[PDB]
Parts: C-alpha cells; structure tokens; sequence
C-alpha cells in the first residue's frame, strides 16, 4: 500500500463525483465529454506529459528537454535516496500541476458563491484532497490565500470554463494515479 | 472548383440540381509543344478536340472520364477526371454506409488493443467492384509523417439483408518515437473513397484511450477449494496488452449466469471465488480500469 | 455493357410493332439518392418473353439496357442515363419473334 | 487562458444586473475569422432563452431586445447552426433581474 497512491485514488474518485454533479446541475450549459474541447492549462509550464513515464518506456532521454523545470523538490512521498531522477522530476511536475489547478479552482469557487442562487459550487472535499497530496509531494507546500472579488463576474463564462477544467483535470488525475501505482509496484 | 487529387487525376466539384449548367473546365498537357494534338474521351477513335488545350464543361458523369492526350500517333499524356457531387450545398456520401452505432453520420469506426498507438479502422461499403480507398492519418496537424497508415484490404463479406455489405479496414501505427504519458491532440484519419468517376472523402477524429478495446482474459482456469461449495477461478493479463501491467491496468467483470439473471461481479484482483452451479458456464470480461473503454469479448470456461 | 447501358443499337433487326398485346404503365422512380427503379407491365404472357429497356438522352444517343424477364430494373448514376437533365425511356419486348413497344415517357428521373 | 467563448462574443445593454421592468439589448456578434466553413444561405445564428428560440439572423451580427423579464436568472445562449453539421454553442449571457 502506498499512502500517496491512496491520496491519488481518493483524488480520481473525488473528481469523478464532482464531474457527475456538474453535468446534473448545469443541464443547459454543455458539459458532455463530446461537446467540451480538451484544453490543458499546464500545456507548456510542466513536463508531467514527458517525465512521468515507466522507466522501461523512457530510454533516449533526448525528449526530456534540457531538464525542463528540473526543480526536483524533495518530499515525503518518496525518499531522497530511493528512486531515479526520472521519478523525482515527475513528482515535482505533479506537485506543480496540482498548484496550477488549485489556484484556478479557488478563483472559480469565489466567483460562484456570489450567485444569487446556488446552482453549483466546487467540492470542498476535492480541494482538500488536492492540498493533502501536495503537502506529501513537496515539503515547501504553499497554501493558496482566501480569494475574493469586490465586483460580480458574468456567471455563464465561469460555468463554461469550469466544465472545460473539470474534464481536463480528470485526465490529469488518472495520470497521477498510474504513476503512484508504478511507484508502489 | 477543379483540384488535383494526384498527378493526372483532377476532381471536379459540381452542384446537383436538375438542368444545372457545368463549370468551365480547361484541359492542359505538360508535353513538348506539338501542332495538332488530338483529344479522345472514350476508347473509340471519336476525336473530341484539337490543340494542346481542350475545353469541356462536365455537366454530367458521361462528360467525366480518361481524356487522352495523344499526338503523332503516340499518347503524349493522360487526363483522368473524377467528380465530387454536391447536393443542396452538402457533399455526397454514397460509397460508404452509415453504421449509426455511435451517432448519425458515422461511416468510420476505429479501435485499438494497446497504448502502443497501433489501431485499425473498419468501414462498411455496399459497392461490390470498381472501389479504391486512399487512407492518410496524423496526430493533430503538427506532426508531419506522424502516422504510417497501411493499405485498405477487404476483410469480410457478410449478408445483411440481401445487400452483402463488404467491410474494408486499414492498419495504422503512431510512428512518433517519443513516448508521452497523455495525449493532447486527437488522431485524424481521412479515407478518400473513389468509385469509377465518383470521388468522396470521410474524416474521423478520436483518441487511442477512447477507442481501446481489450482482448479476452488469458489462461482462465477453475480450481475448486478443498471441501467447500465455492470454486476459486484464476485468470492472467493478455500478453498483447501494453506493459508494464502496473501503469496500465484492467478491471475484470465475472458473470456466472451461463445457462441469477446478473451474476456479474467486478474484481480488480486476478482471482475471484464463485459458487458453481453444475449446469452453467463462468465467463470473464476485461475493460480499462482507469477510463471507460469498450468491454472485451467474454472468456468462457465450462463449469 | 455489364449492368450499364450500351450505346450500340439493339441486336434484334426489326423494331416494327408486333401485336395488340403491348408492355404498359412504364414508370420510373428514385428509390435512393443513387438508386432508381423503372416498372413496366406486359399485357400478354409468354414463357420465353424477354424485356429490354431502351432509352434516349437529350443528345439523341439512344442506348438500350439488357434485362431478362423482369418488370423492374435498378440503375445508378453512372449507368449511362442522365439523372439531372431530361431523358426519354421506353420498353421493348421480343416475344413470339415480334417486338412490341411500351409508350415512350420523358421523366426528369431526379424525382 | 482558457476561453469559454471563442467563435463569437455576446454583449448585454445596459448590464447583466437590471432593475425589474427594464429591457436588455442582448446582441450576439461573430468574429470575422470564425464562421460557417461553407457560405450558404441556409446557415443561421439562433439565440435561445432556456433553449427556446427568440431570434435568427444569417449575418454575423444578431440584435435582440427582450422585455418583461421576470425576477430570476435567464440563460440566453447564442448557437450557430450550419448547413449539415450540428449546432455549435458559441457564447451566452446569464441575466439576473433584481
Ligand atoms: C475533401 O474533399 C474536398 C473536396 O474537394 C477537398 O476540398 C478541396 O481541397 C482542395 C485542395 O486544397 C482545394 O483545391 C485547392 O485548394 C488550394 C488551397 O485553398 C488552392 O490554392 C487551390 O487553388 C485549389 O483551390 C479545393 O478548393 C477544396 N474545395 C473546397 C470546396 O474548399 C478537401 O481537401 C478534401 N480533403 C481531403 C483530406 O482529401
Ligand atoms: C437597444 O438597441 C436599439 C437598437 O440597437 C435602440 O434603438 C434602443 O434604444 C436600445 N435600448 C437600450 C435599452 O439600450
């Protein structure tokens, strides 16, 4: 049993439940996988797409581009002398992916609360799981400050952006789960 | 408009309504200049036009065919003509048939069995002869020579109704050397169906994970527990499925209904224990554990 | 020549009207975007009756289809018959060594 | 920057928040680069309130003046219908009458 793998399995399950709630709440807003384009915020910033691979799959090492964002932050998920750099860079990039998403999700939630009704709001449990996993991934975890606005934003745009992020995040959550399973075995 | 599908082949786009005027079509020959070039459409020596240039509006299919560039008694060049009918401003779709299983207007159905990127696409067409297909593929549009599609082959000749639909399939492998954990661009496959003087094209966009269909579970065996009614059943991962088996995982659903309505049990473990009625079979199915995928064929061992 | 119209003149030497019994009710309809069907009824029956659908394009290059004891034929856009412009269609049957002609009908054929 | 609205942008006059009784000018505008791939006089630019058709203009610029809006939120979504392809949602506005 791997504790980070348990957190990652909790993350994928939490996103799956939130995604189901989002489809039910926003009946008109189009939130089916077919009608929602895949857009990834972390497209160029992080190297999870390349660094997070089984050791057998990655060989030439040429594609790792000049140790891109090679922070290699030390953390409680692995041990400093336990695994190869290929997994050390991957764990740092996964921490960065969760930081980029959590900062955005909190911004969306703060705008959603202002709605006169409560049609939809991001799951507090899902946000807590993202923070718990980041704390294990990197010791120098930064907790996002409470975000708020002094004005009211258009709600339709936030609800379309929300659906686009949730689906992309779910794909990211499976990718983290596969890496955690590989680390355990 | 007039565009060249390939050298010596020119597809002409024509509107399809009664009493329609044809587009002015100009024929040119890339040969050393000859005074007196003659032009034929049919194999017959009826001569259509003289000069290195021939003008003929393609008002109907009869006016489309292999115009021949011949002078001096030697055929200088060749000018095959292909037609892309457009009806009410909508491109015709007659060569292939609408399966409709995913949704309406679906003529291409693709599938995969591994994360390697090897995939096969099946299209059902009811035209028995004079049929040719051109297949090209790429990841998004950025990858040049991204995918190496193979050549169409007839696969089956079933008798649905009396039409006898024939199924043609292509084998395509992602030729990208760099391994990547997640796909950001959908693979796009284009089939340029050609029949006689009629040209049609079909485009399908998809992701490998969505089209993946696992092969049936391997080495299924039943081992009765000593002095107990229940029987332990053990199965193994398919060799064809991508490795390592830790990063890529499958979920096994076991149904014991054989021949009470639903004995299906979903077990991640490779061995599950089920009471075996003497008069039934035990069957196992495989699906991608991580994402929703097409279910595998049932693997049945007599019990 | 194979399931497609032949522009060459029909083999039988004389098309002279043969007898009171004649093919009738020749009618052509569009089964599908690229499928069509023409139906004709012969008044007088024969064991060896042979049915031919002879048409003529606007150009005047009359051509004859080949059929064997059938009241119906199905053809596609490229049989040779024009499916956008005007096109006449008529039926001739050689039974008893006399060729009778169904009344000629001109139909757009796109409907 | 994830963008919810790409094909086109929709504006509301004076604002999404209006006093009970006021009339909003929902105007759906399509960017020139985006549009129906094949020009045809069959494609339309519909505007829907709760998926109910209120207007339809062939041209990229669509203008509407909804009136007598009740207290609550009304989702006006402006979809593009092409000749044979299915409707693609382009952009929408949520109006809170207060
Ligand atoms: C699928 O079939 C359609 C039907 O022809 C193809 O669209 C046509 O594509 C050709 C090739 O690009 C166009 O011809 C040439 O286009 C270039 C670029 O615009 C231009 O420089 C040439 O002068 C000529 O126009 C043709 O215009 C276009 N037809 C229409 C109505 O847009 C399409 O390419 C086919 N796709 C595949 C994958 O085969
Ligand atoms: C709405 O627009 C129309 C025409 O564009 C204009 O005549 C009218 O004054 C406008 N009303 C408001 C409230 O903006």
């Amino acid at each position: 049993m791997f504790p980070c793998l348990h957190h990652s399995q909790n993350l994928l399950r939490a996103v799956s439940n939130m995604l189901q709630k989002a489809r039910q709440t926003l009946e008109f807003y189009p939130c089916t996988s077919e009608e929602i384009d895949h857009e990834d915020i972390t497209k160029d910033k992080t190297s999870t797409v390349e660094a997070c691979l089984p050791l057998e799959l990655t060989k030439n090492e040429s594609c790792l581009n000049s140790r891109e964002t090679s922070f290699i932050t030390n953390g409680s998920c692995l041990a400093s002398r336990k695994t190869s750099f290929m997994m050390a860079l991957c764990l740092s990039s996964i921490y960065e992916d969760l930081k980029m998403y959590q900062v955005e999700f909190k911004t969306m939630n703060a705008k959603l609360l202002m709605d006169p009704k409560r049609q939809i709001f991001l799951d507090q449990n899902m946000l807590a799981v993202i923070d718990e996993l980041m704390q294990a991934l990197n010791f120098n975890s930064e907790t996002v400050p409470q975000k708020s606005s002094l004005e009211e934003p258009d709600f339709y745009k936030t609800k379309i952006k929300l659906c686009i992020l949730l689906h992309a995040f779910r794909i990211r959550a499976v990718t983290i789960d596969r890496v955690m399973s590989y680390l355990n075995a | 408009a007039i565009w060249e599908l390939k050298k010596d082949v020119y597809v002409v786009e024509l509107d399809w309504y009664p009493d329609a005027p044809g587009e002015m079509v100009v024929l040119t020959c890339d040969t050393p200049e000859e005074d007196g070039i003659t032009w034929t459409l049919d194999q017959s020596s009826e001569v259509l036009g003289s000069g290195k240039t021939l003008t003929i509006q393609v008002k109907e299919f009869g006016d489309a065919g292999q115009y021949t560039c011949h002078k001096g008694g030697e055929v200088l060049s060749h000018s095959l003509l292909l037609l892309h009918k457009k009806e009410d401003g909508i491109w015709s779709t007659d060569i292939l048939k609408d399966q409709k299983e995913p949704k309406n207007k679906t003529f291409l159905r693709c599938e995969a069995k591994n994360y390697s990127g090897r995939f096969t696409c099946w299209w059902l067409t009811t035209i028995s002869t004079d049929l040719t297909f051109s297949v090209k593929s790429s990841r998004g549009s950025s990858d040049p020579q991204g995918v190496t599609c193979g050549a169409a082959t007839l696969s089956a000749e079933r008798v649905r109704g009396d039409n006898k639909e024939y199924e043609y399939s292509v084998e395509c492998q992602e030729d990208s050397a760099c391994p990547a954990a997640e796909e950001s661009l959908p693979i796009e496959v284009m089939v340029d169906a050609v029949h006689k003087l009629k040209y049609e094209n079909y485009t399908s966009s998809f992701f490998i994970r969505d089209i993946i269909k696992p092969d049936p579970p391997k080495n299924l065996q039943l081992k009765p527990l000593k002095n107990s009614r229940q029987v332990e059943v053990s199965w193994e991962y398919p060799d064809t499925w991508s490795t390592p088996h830790s990063y890529f995982s499958l979920t096994f659903c076991v149904q014991v209904q054989g021949k009470e309505k639903k004995d299906r049990v979903f077990t991640d473990k490779t061995s599950a224990t089920v009471i075996c009625r003497k008069n039934a079979s035990i069957s196992v199915r495989a699906q991608d554990r991580y994402y929703s995928s097409s279910w595998s064929e049932w693997a049945s061992v007599p019990c | 020549r194979t399931s497609e119209c032949c522009f060459q003149d029909p083999p039988y030497p004389d098309a002279d009207s043969g007898s009171a019994s004649g093919p009738r009710d020749l009618r052509c309809y569009r089964i599908s975007s690229d499928r069509y069907e023409c139906s004709w009824q012969y008044e007088g029956p024969t064991a060896g009756v042979s049915h031919f659908l002879r048409c003529c394009l606007s150009s005047g290059r009359c051509c004859y289809f080949a059929a064997g004891s059938a009241t119906r034929l199905q053809f596609s856009d490229q049989a040779g018959v024009s499916v956008l412009y005007t096109v006449t269609l008529w039926v001739e049957s050689w039974a008893r060594n006399q060729t009778e002609k169904s009344p000629e009908v001109t139909l757009q054929l796109y409907n | 920057k994830i963008d919810a609205c790409k094909r086109g942008d929709v504006t509301v006059k004076p604002s999404h928040v209006i006093l009970l009784g006021s009339t909003v000018n929902i105007t759906c505008s399509l960017k020139p680069r985006q549009g129906c791939f094949h020009y045809s006089r069959r494609n339309k630019l519909i505007l829907y309130k709760f998926d109910r058709r209120i207007n339809f203009h062939h041209g990229h610029s669509l203008n509407s003046q909804v009136t007598g809006l009740p207290l609550g939120t009304t989702l006006f979504v402006c979809k593009l219908a092409c000749i044979n392809s299915d409707e693609i949602q382009i952009c929408g506005a949520e109006i809170f009458v207060g």
